[PDB]
């Protein structure tokens, strides 16, 4: 029940909804790169009060990209691009879980941080050929490796059989 | 005067000699430079083949070294093997014998 | 003499309207900026040499877009990119872009060379090695008595 | 001129060149003055087509 004129209900969603941020930043090395980070985040519950008259209605769209992009690159620096191709799932966990510690202040939980096309998009393809001919080509080396121990093998085998 | 040019310097019987006397001439141009150029090129190829041996030589040598004295042995024994099969370089298989086609009579 | 097409992108700045209005007038872009390119990219050019051209694009083209955002800030201008397209000669070009594809390709061919050349020298070794230590395999192997090597 | 390049070239690389420059060569000789090439093989036969009656 509610007084029609006085008071007026501002209905927030609980629900977690997905927000994707893009950010271009800087490695140490200092190689561009982007990264558009998936964070799916939702209110707490009995903060919202505070949360309506701190920041507003609109937290979402004031708090949300200024801390990520923060953090973004705040932890970014440390690594090189290397590592980021390398090290992704880590430098994943170091942002979310210091994004969760600046969000909680503000009354957000994040149920998950993901980043999400680390890139450009020439970038796409390039890295993953990249990679792909390496790949490629040092498997082919373990081939060979594990070819020549077989036929050692074979060979002491052989000789066993005949003794 | 903005530009002047000569333009068609000729007559028709001749432009025509001229100009397949010119592709003739510099085609032999070509070959004559182009032969000498492989030449070096064939020179260059020898002499990193042969840097490429040796170094390829140091590190065997080295690898040898740090693998030890059985290392060696067995890469002569590949060597031999090698040396071997180039020696002589041949075999055959032996297959037993195949049929030819036939025509067959169903019985009644 | 080179032939060369300036890209470049701009947009005038929000606080600066008044003053270009007064000193230029609507007009600004077009009184503006053919002038001031034409002036800067002569004189960057000047500096460098035809074959420098070719490989340093990128550096000139920086070049240009620094000393041209200079100019263009004075005007209140903002110059979001400045690109240098089309660098030429009308057969020149082609010409020039032939021999570019040759010499590029000549060059990656020289690498297969030598890659291949490092790839046998590897298998080489490998194969030493491991002949050497399938020697001494057997050798250990034959512990099963004599009758093994046999 | 191809001598005298190697020479020099030998001389620079030192003698860990040269050596493997003679085994290169070495090999090369060899190869060439017994070269041939054979292959590994894979048996097999026909086989037969018969007819299954349903």
């Amino acid at each position: 029940f509610l007084i029609p004129w006085v008071q007026k209900p501002i209905i927030f969603d609980c629900r977690s909804r997905p927000r994707n941020v893009p950010v271009i930043t800087g490695s140490k090395d200092l190689q561009n790169v982007n990264i558009t980070l998936r964070i799916l985040f939702r209110p707490v519950a009995s903060q919202l009060p505070r949360i309506f008259t701190s920041i507003g209605e609109d937290y979402d769209e004031r708090v949300l990209p200024s801390i990520t992009t923060e953090i973004l690159k705040s932890v970014v620096a440390r690594f090189d691009a290397g590592e980021l191709i390398t090290q992704r799932e880590l430098v994943s966990r170091q942002v979310s879980d210091d994004l969760t510690e600046r969000a909680a202040t503000f009354g957000l939980i994040l149920d998950d941080v993901s980043l999400t096309h680390l890139t450009f998009g020439k970038e796409f393809t390039e890295a993953v050929e990249a990679k792909q001919v390496a790949q490629q080509e040092a498997e082919r080396a373990r081939f060979v490796v594990e070819k020549a121990e077989q036929q050692k093998k074979a060979a002491i085998i052989s000789a066993e059989g005949d003794s | 005067l903005d530009d002047v040019s000569l333009t068609h310097l000729t007559f028709g019987k001749e432009f025509t000699e001229a100009v397949e006397a010119k592709q003739v001439a510099q085609q032999e141009a070509e070959r004559a430079r182009f032969v000498v150029e492989k030449a070096e090129q064939q020179k260059k190829a020898a002499i990193i083949s042969a840097e490429g041996d040796s170094k390829a030589a140091e590190l065997i040598a080295n690898s040898l070294a740090t693998a030890g004295d059985g290392l060696i042995e067995l890469r002569k024994l590949e060597a031999a093997e090698d040396i071997a099969y180039q020696l002589s370089r041949s075999r055959n298989i032996t297959y037993l014998p195949a049929g030819q086609s036939v025509l067959l009579q169903l019985p009644q | 003499m080179v032939n060369i097409s300036l890209r470049v992108l701009s947009r005038p700045n929000a606080q600066e309207l008044p003053s270009m209005y007064q000193r230029l007038g609507l007009d600004y872009e077009e009184r503006v900026l053919p002038s001031i390119v034409n002036e800067v990219l002569k004189s960057v050019v000047a500096k460098f040499n035809a074959s420098q051209l070719i490989t340093q694009r990128a550096q000139v083209s920086l070049l240009i877009r620094r000393e041209l955002t200079e100019r263009a800030k004075d005007f209140s201008l903002i110059l979001d990119d400045v690109a240098i397209t089309e660098l030429s000669f009308s057969r020149e070009y082609t010409a020039a872009v032939e021999a570019k594809q040759v010499a590029q390709q000549e060059a990656q061919r020289a690498q297969f060379l030598v890659e291949k050349a490092k790839q046998e020298q590897r298998q080489k070794i490998v194969q030493a090695e491991g002949e050497a230590e399938a020697a001494k395999m057997l050798g250990e192997a034959l512990s099963k008595n004599p009758g093994y090597i046999k």
